């Protein structure tokens, strides 16, 4: 099993956010997951005197 | 309980590059690309008709030596200070990956640039190459060979073996477990034990470490003649088919009511054949391999500096200041030492001894003529092609065919009881 | 990593009791009985038309100050040596329960007896009131406000803010996370961050603590003019709608290929508006609030004693012997400092500057006339009813309308890059 591919797991001295691109594709890393809100465009139109 | 992992690469036989070329190195990759598999160092024959020859690999020792070279060059690539494993080549060879999984042909980009000028008699410490330092399993898996090699590289002679005697090892059911080995040949017992060492790391005082030591013990004590059919070690004794023959076959046999008196205490020493004819004695050469495995996990006593050449002195895990010394011996001569004891104890008739000796003589001659001739074949080649010089077998000198200290070590071993 | 939790109550403006009465305190409980909810200190307007007035709460600073008073009195009840929370009243107010959950009308039995003669400029240490000491969560939940208040009580001027610059903060994906803030207004970014601080305690060097510091950084550096559309900090820069206007609107924008050179190292300082017109500048006042939260979890550098009035010197977690000093500034003046830089770097035309300045002047006047007049309204009341004297807004002196050290701190901030 290619240890290189699992860097942040097999090498203690490696920071969690380290990648080895573009020479080696790691198969286990830190992923950021979101949850956004995508509202409609709201507009309240007022008149002018 | 070993803690320092270093090995010593081989030295040039007066050549200006490691004694191996492409043709040779390529042909060695027998069981695959991994230079770490066992069947890369020893073949397996159903014994008794022994003596395997090849166009490129004359003897069994021939292979053992060659592998030592292959690893000696290749290994210098990742062991450089930059610890890069595939940027430079060694004779068109390059490592497959960081974990040194296998060897292959160098990529065009690499073949384009000069090769690595590998040096001789280098001593490296595994813990320096990161990947090895981080994974004990990996390290252990490999060291098996690395040590096995240094045990052939510390001196210009044959493969060093380790003989120890200590009744304290028999503690526990260790005794029971051995009897399961009764009936098997040394060769079989060794091959299997060696093969199974890399499965996983073991404890320096575990049933494994102990049994392997006991076997070695038993073998040698029998080889020399101290132990035998009527002077067994707890009923154990290796019996040789017909001592002296081209290919010996020893079998772990049992004999009751003739157990010998063993002295309390812990005693040990190192042995090593000095006569070139070891390249054709499968057992002697296996015994070392086994010893090697022993080292992969346990820290044996240091070998006294004064017994080894300069280059290999003060090697943290192996040679040290004041320690045990090496005991050399001629194969042929030992044969008599063997006989004398047996005869004297009344197990062998004078007549029988005369027959064995006569054979042993016949054998020695045969084995020598060969080795000596293949030697020329080599020099002949080296002159022919100075750009790819090599050696199909570890170099040896006429002097090496003498008795030098056989009787001495003979007694020494016998003095372990 | 903060370990000392103390706050400083407010001082009387020359009055003989905390500058707040019943009418006022009652009207403050906007979002409920809890004096700890955020919407009790800041309102939320969809900005750009700003400047919220009320009969009892003239400006935004008016509210911020008033809350400071409300907490300053009430809090003295449970912080007495007997640590009782509802046996004595403060202006007919009494706490709901031990965990200081909410405020209410004092029970008849309590209204019967005299009120607590609350004193001024007191310094208390949370860890003294058992209930707070035992529950870190609770403590943290509250300190948010407590610190936010002391940041308005250390000096007779405006709300103190904390500016720091250190490339080491950008370590990690911290960068990625910020870009999610692009497009939002400072006000929005601050309000949310402030609101979310009390959710749970955080680590002093966590993605939160760091981002909040970076935002503050970014805001101020832009406010002063050091960073801008063509001299960004890692492409980040706050762009103001139309500097100088009554109610400013800053938006975190992006600009590529104009990143500035930041000097390695860690640098920081404290700022604070000195001109009364801060009571009407929502951002300046939010920026402090945010800073407050920062303090609730991290221990910032001490503020040099010599920069603050007597009463507030040597306050374990805040002011100390030799530390960083406070940097004051007039709002109006800074506006020019802002412009000068932009113009000089070629982002603003001389013409444009002239327009902005002219506006800024117009604004200052407007904002002043108001503040100054409401001030009278107060003195007028205080004479009318000497038994319930108060202040709808933190007292200020004619001197406070000067430039005093603006240029000085202007440069100081710019010197952080």
């Amino acid at each position: 099993i290619p240890v290189e591919r699992y860097n942040i797991l097999t090498n203690p001295d490696a920071p969690p956010t380290q990648i080895q691109l573009p020479e080696v594709v790691d198969l286990y890393n830190v992923v950021t997951r979101y949850a956004y809100e995508t509202p409609p465009i709201t507009a309240v139109v007022m008149g002018v005197p | 309980a070993r803690a320092a992992f270093l090995f010593k690469t081989v030295g040039f036989g007066g050549l200006q590059n490691v004694p191996i070329n492409d043709e040779l190195s390529s042909h060695l990759l027998r069981a695959g690309n991994s230079p770490w598999q066992l069947t890369q160092f020893l073949d397996w024959i159903s014994l008794g008709r022994g003596l395997a020859t090849s166009a490129l690999v004359p003897t069994a020792g021939s292979r053992y030596y060659q592998m030592s070279c292959l690893l000696s060059g290749t290994l210098q690539i990742p062991f450089r200070p930059n610890h890069r494993w595939g940027d430079i080549r060694f004779l068109r060879l390059v490592w497959s990956a960081p974990t040194l999984d296998g060897l292959v042909v160098a990529p065009p980009q690499v073949l384009a640039q000069p090769a690595l000028q590998a040096q001789a008699d280098r001593v490296y410490d595994c813990d320096d190459y990161p990947f090895l330092a981080r994974d004990p399993r990996f390290k252990h898996r490999v060291y098996q060979q690395l040590s096995a090699v240094t045990l052939l590289n510390l001196t210009g002679f044959g493969p060093i073996s380790y003989v120890r005697v200590d009744e304290d090892m028999w503690s526990g059911d260790v005794n029971q477990l051995l009897m399961n080995y009764f009936g098997h040949t040394f060769a079989e017992i060794a091959y299997t034990l060696c093969q199974a060492s890399a499965n996983r790391p073991w404890e320096h005082d575990g049933t494994y470490a102990r049994m392997t030591q006991i076997i070695l013990s038993l073998f040698w004590l029998s080889y020399v003649g101290v132990i035998h059919q009527q002077n067994t070690y707890r009923t154990f004794y290796f019996q040789c088919n017909r001592r002296g023959d081209a290919a010996e076959v020893w079998i772990l046999s049992c004999s009751l009511n003739h157990s010998a008196q063993i002295r309390p205490g812990n005693r040990s020493l190192f042995v090593m054949p000095t006569s070139p004819d070891w390249n054709m004695d499968v057992n002697l050469i296996l015994s070392s391999t086994l010893t090697g495995c022993l080292c992969s996990g346990s820290q044996l006593p240091l070998i006294d500096n004064n017994s080894v050449p300069a280059v290999s002195r003060n090697i943290h895990g192996w040679t040290g200041r004041a320690g045990n010394q090496l005991h050399g011996f001629q194969v042929r001569r030992m044969v008599t030492e063997f006989c004398d004891r047996l005869r004297r104890d009344g197990v062998m008739t004078q007549a029988q001894q005369n027959q064995i000796e006569a054979l042993a003589d016949q054998t020695q001659q045969f084995k020598r003529d060969k080795l000596e001739a293949w030697a020329r074949e080599d020099d002949q080649y080296n002159q022919a092609n100075p750009n790819s010089t090599m050696f199909r077998t570890k170099p040896f000198t006429n002097a090496q065919w003498g008795r030098g200290n056989t009787g001495a070590t003979s007694a020494a071993i016998a003095a372990l009881i």
